[PDB]
């Protein structure tokens, strides 16, 4: 409302806002068909659900280009993300057609935002998701980024550029209702006639009062889409939910705790009911499953990555190393242009050793004493040679030991 | 010459390193006390001078846990505020003396079916230099000790 | 009536039945349904909470000529709780999807193949078969077609009532109701025998002591007999395997319930660090449950040390290879109480 | 086997099949009792056993306690009967509530007759609420519910 | 290396900085104490060895506030002196742990329907070197904790 | 069992294990007709009953050489040893016939 007199105003509405959380080690970026309220392609930081609605148009209908329409699950996926404990996030809206120029620019756009740690594509279309996932180059993933992916099949695992930096989840989740937007909140562009320029029509409401013929053309497709989504149920990709669970787990228990055995909230049902034998096949292949247990509800029942080896098999082990090398890199950025001499190397060793000791205190690392948990090495004849120093190089070796989760518990019952 | 493995086997244990589990969750606490077991005594005397003594009924267990006040944390108050008329969720409580690094358990005290009866808020004193400490009092059924 | 327009009182004269429902967690049956049933067609399973819900979903009057209708009425009149309806051809595919199902009830269908696949150690399932529809052969070969499965039981004969027609009620439907009533009343460790069968249900054929003497060992059949003063009772609590273990239904079903409850008790420990502090937390959860079970009277022993034991630790239950593979191994041993079955009176002057 | 507390309860009065919404709060309601009257009989040669013969059933009285408050329909009925007017019957439903305000146990009384009204003493040295004491006598008692 | 923002999120809160709101007015106080919640325990034993324990009724909340004596200020005494016979103005009270500069709230204790029961005047001692302190005692209904 | 899916597995068995003790001043060596699970004559350290069954085949029948068979009390005697408070021990299995070469090497082993 527009206040004129001092005092108390009363409004009746149905707008829903959610509690805002905070975090540092889990900041996801969402790539999808979003509808920003401002025309001006660039990553936008969103602090909460209220901020998102202030900067974006929430709804299940993508902006209309003149006509064609598209169905998007981005808004409801974000609602699930905030309902599950999500904090501030970045949004990368994809507008118009999916050109190769946009795909090539994705790794650079994400790197420009310096706080990104997670990548999520909250779109139901399988072909659209595959194109986005293939655009994440190995250089981007190896730079300390983690991709949460929605597996489209129960039998075949996803393929990405870096296996150890990816986790897949199956199946998608249903919700009770989608977010519906008014005509004024549906972006419309491309319309033009003899008496009007292309920029004079901005939303569906303006289109209705200027040309009812094409307005009826658009609403037919909207109604057709609404019928189709109602028949198959309101299915939402599960990667957006997992992004919120990552944030909640890190804030509560820490990065070294597996983001599994956590109850989902805000969902209505899973797209498919799984058995133990089926889950046994997916788990070996690296597909984490969303299971339903009567005494619990809907829970995450997998903590594996797409790479199956003794090093990077588990998500908490992989994510802990990403967090450690990110925090260590932040500490060494105060030493970049220091003189390359022995007193500089001593300060580097002290900074890393101080950080690693704090990590061991909280229980992130394994061992009964620090010497069993980590080590730091740097020297003139230990890690780097004279040629490296003459070239301006500084080499330091860091090793850590992590704790693996318990995945199988076996009960042995006896009669006597 | 005394080896560290000898100390871990023969020497007594101090009190300051422990871990407390409330229900299926672990909460850091500052002070835990009251884990006592009591019995009554039943006596019988006769005219020719006999005197019999037997154990009686076991009494109920009372426990107090002390904890500091942290930002955004009201878990202990939420537990006592969930009482409706006579219904409340009862939780099992385990207090374990721990290795100096927390990776090994030495001895466990198991407390079954505990529910809160009292909650004490910190006293706000403008001349003090202390930390806000809350205390919760619990009533339980049984206490057992298991040696690791 | 069903169309409410004005505020006030509406009068209608109906004849729909009304029953009562219990709540037992250790007895959640699944009823095998013929595929030709219109209500079950096109769905994986249907959950029925009471007779009111089933009548509403049916949208038809009670038909005594429908085998499903009488089986549900017999089951609900005996105190059964909410159940699941699954087509017989879909049992091996839909039962693992359901997590709370404990009983596999043959509501007149043939579930021999499903039982041989589903009812296995560790699955936490028990099966209830149907006895022969004809008279009992005195040679002792009326049970030859049943597998010696310690996770199943057979009940004979079929039952009839006042509201009966050319079809007779399968005994498994009424027995499953007895399972719900006994568990909620006296516990799962008490034999589901020597209890009346509610309603006007009567056995179709009479069984004497001499007839039952043949079918009370080996692959035993449990009988539903009528006695001069106590009415109609369930007479028999033996499974299909004659062994010192799992001879009696109470012992097999008690272990099934304990395994399920323990599994839910320590399920929090999955995806936790596989170290000693986690093992101690799991041991506390198991010991707390077993003591509670012993207090209720479900275990045999004067003190808990005689009723159960729990072991978990390095070089006690698991080795280095088990820990490195993510395995955590626990051993639980509990003693069950076995009922008195034969009573002998010795008379002298 | 979990027992029920005795400090959450409600009573309702129906006057000509109209419930009274303002007469549901009471400080105390006395317990309801039924007794089968019997007389002992002795035979001639039977000197070691006893025989008890049944008779009519005696119902107890209903006692209520309540503080002084605004005039309600229950008060007007009590005043009318005790003023010397025609006697009138009332129906009373006593309900024992659980944590969800669901009556686990309930007792119904038919044709309850107001017979006594007393008030507390006016004491100048007291710190107490003036309390009315009512007593009714009914014809029949009957209990409904899942517990008793 | 610990940043101030980390301390505001992870470290426990001290007791010495707080603000007290009495009714719709804020008054500076020196000491606030007594915000405790207590419950009774109802027990039931049977012949076969069962033992049931339940929470009982919640007791009333008693609160004491301490404040120095300032010139021309008799606000606290006026509140307790306004009791007529059994009528008094009941006020809600909130005590909040505050930021070091007073511009941010960390945790709030809400006290509903409090009225004064006792007032302690300063003791006049000619050999003392202290500030006159008045104390007021309040009885309330409910206490809740809200985390900001 | 071979675990595939995450979660809880249930097994019914009769295998028995005993509490493991520790000590330094009493460590025995057992010489007898044992049946190691591995072919490769050398003294093997055993920490507990569970470790013994993991490295040896428990039973009252000695390994069969092709036929002759032998009766051995070694497995039952070890169970009695652990049940009476024994700790870690060493096991020296004697295989095939009792040659003098084995007897002479016992003090050195």
């Amino acid at each position: 409302t527009i206040p004129t007199y001092p005092g108390v105003y009363i409004e009746e509405d149905a707008s829903l806002n959610l509690s805002v959380n905070q975090g540092n080690t889990a900041i996801p970026v969402f790539i999808g068909l979003f509808s920003p309220k401002n025309t001006n392609s660039q990553v936008t930081r969103v602090n909460s659900w209220l901020d998102f609605t202030n900067l974006f148009n929430a709804g299940c209908i993508a902006p209309i280009t003149i006509v064609i329409v598209n169905y998007t699950t981005s808004s409801d996926a974000l609602k699930l993300y905030f309902q599950n404990g999500g904090g501030p996030c970045y949004i990368l809206p994809q507008l118009d057609r999916l050109t190769q120029g946009f795909l090539d620019s994705i790794p650079e756009l994400i790197k420009q935002a310096l706080e990104i740690t997670l990548i999520v594509c909250p779109e139901w279309d399988s072909g659209y998701q595959s194109k986005i996932y293939n655009s994440l180059t190995s250089s981007l993933l190896n730079a300390g980024y983690f991709l949460i992916a929605d597996n489209q099949d129960k039998n075949t695992a996803l393929i990405t550029e870096v296996a150890s930096q990816t986790a897949t989840y199956y199946p998608a989740v249903k919700v009770s209702q989608l977010i519906q937007a008014e005509d004024s909140q549906i972006a419309v562009s491309g319309y033009e006639d003899a008496k009007t320029k292309s920029d004079e029509v901005k939303n569906l409401a303006q289109l209705k009062e200027k040309n009812p013929t094409v307005y009826q053309q658009a609403v037919q497709k909207i109604q057709a889409i609404q019928d189709e989504i109602a028949a198959n149920g309101n299915i939402i990709p599960v990667s957006a939910v997992m992004a919120g669970i990552y944030c909640a787990t890190d804030a509560s228990r820490g990065v070294w705790k597996a983001p599994a055995n956590i109850v989902l909230s805000g969902i209505s049902d899973v797209a498919e009911r799984l058995t133990d034998d089926e889950q046994g096949e997916m788990n070996s292949k690296g597909i984490n499953a969303i299971r339903y247990f009567s005494h619990k509800g809907f829970v995450v029942w997998g903590a594996r990555t797409l790479q199956n080896d003794d090093n990077w098999r588990y998500i908490p082990v992989r994510r802990l190393f990403n967090a450690a090398e990110r925090d260590i890199k932040q500490a060494m950025q105060s030493v970049v242009f220091e003189p390359n001499s022995q007193p500089t190397w001593e300060r580097v060793k002290s900074a890393i050793d101080n950080y690693l000791y704090s990590l061991w205190q909280q229980g992130a690392l394994a061992g009964n004493k620090p010497q069993e948990a980590y080590f730091v090495q740097i020297g003139k004849d230990v890690t780097m040679s004279d040629d490296d120093i003459k070239q301006g190089k500084m080499i330091v070796k860091v090793g850590m030991a992590a704790v693996r989760p318990a995945e199988f518990i076996i009960l042995q019952f006896s009669q006597q | 010459a005394i080896t560290p493995e000898q100390i871990a086997v023969e020497y007594p244990i101090p009190t300051y390193r422990f871990v407390v589990s409330v229900g299926d969750e672990q909460i850091p606490f500052n002070n835990v006390s009251g884990l006592d077991v009591h019995y009554d005594v039943i006596e019988y005397k006769d005219g020719i001078g006999n005197y019999y003594k037997m154990p009686g009924q076991r009494q109920s267990i009372n426990i107090t846990l002390r904890k500091g006040v942290f930002p955004g944390d009201t878990k202990l108050f939420d537990w006592i505020n969930s009482i409706q008329l006579n219904q409340v969720e009862k939780k099992d409580i385990a207090i374990s003396l721990t290795n100096e690094a927390g990776t090994e358990i030495l001895m466990t005290w198991n407390v079954a079916n505990a529910f809160p009866t009292s909650f004490t808020s910190p006293s706000f004193d403008a001349t003090s230099n202390e930390i806000a400490v809350q205390e919760i009092a619990l009533t339980a059924d049984r206490v057992t000790i298991q040696a690791a | 009536t069903t169309i409410t327009t004005y505020p006030g009182v509406y009068i209608e004269e109906d004849a729909s039945l009304s029953l009562s429902v219990s709540s037992s967690a250790t007895a959640v049956p699944v009823f095998a349904v013929a595929g030709d049933n219109p209500l079950i067609s096109g769905k994986p399973y249907i959950r029925i909470s009471n007779w009111l819900e089933y009548l509403t979903l049916k949208n038809e009057q009670f038909d005594p000529a429908n085998t499903l209708d009488i089986s549900l009425r017999a089951y609900f009149i005996n105190g059964g709780g909410y159940c699941y309806l699954v087509q017989t051809t879909d049992l091996e595919k839909q039962v693992p999807k359901l997590d709370d199902v404990t009983l596999l009830v043959a509501a007149g269908e043939n579930i021999t193949t499903a039982v041989s696949t589903l009812c296995k150690p560790g699955k936490g399932l028990f099966a209830i078969f149907d006895g022969p529809t004809t008279e009992l052969k005195s040679d002792g070969t009326s049970n030859s077609d049943y597998d010696p499965n310690p996770f199943a039981a057979v009940y004979y004969p079929w039952l009839t009532a006042d509201w009966t027609t050319t079809i007779d009620i399968p005994p498994s439907a009424a027995i499953a109701g007895v399972y719900c009533s006994v568990d909620s009343t006296r516990g799962v460790w008490k034999a589901p025998a020597n209890v009346p069968i509610q309603g006007g249900l009567q056995p179709k054929y009479p069984v004497t002591d001499d007839l039952q003497a043949q079918y009370n060992q080996g692959k035993a059949l449990n009988m539903i007999r009528t006695f001069p003063k106590s009415g109609t009772l369930v007479w028999g609590a033996r499974t299909l395997e004659d062994n010192d273990n799992w001879r009696y239904i109470p012992v097999r079903r008690l272990f099934n319930s304990a395994e399920r409850d323990i599994k839910n008790a320590m399920s929090f420990a999955v995806f936790e660090p596989n170290s000693q502090p986690t093992w101690e937390r799991v041991r506390s959860a198991v010991n707390n449950y077993l003591y509670s079970l012993w207090q209720q009277g479900g275990l045999a022993g004067n003190k808990p040390d005689d009723a159960y034991f729990v072991q978990i630790g390095k070089d006690i239950t698991m080795t280095d290879d088990d820990i490195k593979q993510g395995k955590m191994i626990i051993k639980i041993g509990m003693a069950a109480v076995r009922p008195a079955e034969f009573i002998i009176l010795q008379f002298t002057q | 086997y979990t027992p029920s507390v005795s400090h959450r309860f409600i009573a309702s009065f129906l006057f000509n099949n109209i419930p009274s919404p303002l007469d549901i709060a009471f400080q105390r309601i006395s317990g309801l009792s039924r007794e089968l009257q019997t007389t002992q009989y002795s035979q001639g040669g039977e000197n070691a056993r006893n025989v008890w013969l049944a008779e009519k059933i005696q119902h107890g009285s209903l006692h209520l306690e309540r503080g002084v408050m605004t005039v309600t329909p229950l008060t007007l009925m009590f005043d009318r009967v005790l003023r010397g007017e025609k006697a009138v019957y009332a129906d009373v439903v006593i309900m024992l509530l659980n944590e969800n305000s669901v009556p686990v146990a309930s007792w119904t009384l038919s044709n309850a007759l107001p017979v006594r009204w007393s008030t507390g003493d006016f004491d100048a040295n007291s710190n107490a609420v003036l309390v009315n004491s009512l007593e009714l006598r009914y014809q029949d008692m009957r209990w409904l519910g899942v517990k008793v």
